[PDB]
């Protein structure tokens, strides 16, 4: 309906790593339990 | 070229080095969908 485009390459796109990244994140999150060590968000707090 | 001056004016650090120095106040601008760019301003009270 002709909100929002925006660039190729910009982080706001649906296509940019950061969207990627969100996925990938998304998916991956939840492959280990919060009480194991080898939980993505137990040994990297910075994500 | 002017829209990337004008992001930069409002989400960047422009104009260098001070801004908000015209009688206590500020005009910044607002684009929205690609053709249209809306205003609004700040003041504030007298301490110091």
């Amino acid at each position: 309906r002709a909100e929002k485009f925006v660039a190729p390459g910009a982080v706001s796109s649906m296509f940019s790593p950061a969207g990627y990244l969100t996925e990938l994140y998304r998916e991956a999150r939840g492959l280990h339990p919060k009480d194991s060590d080898r939980n993505l968000d137990k040994r990297r707090q910075d994500l | 070229d002017i829209q990337a001056l004008i992001a930069a004016e409002i989400t960047g650090r422009l104009p260098t080095p001070d801004v908000y120095n015209d009688d206590n106040k500020l005009v910044i601008p607002a684009i929205n969908t690609g053709g249209k760019i809306t205003f609004s301003e700040l003041a504030k009270t007298q301490s110091d």
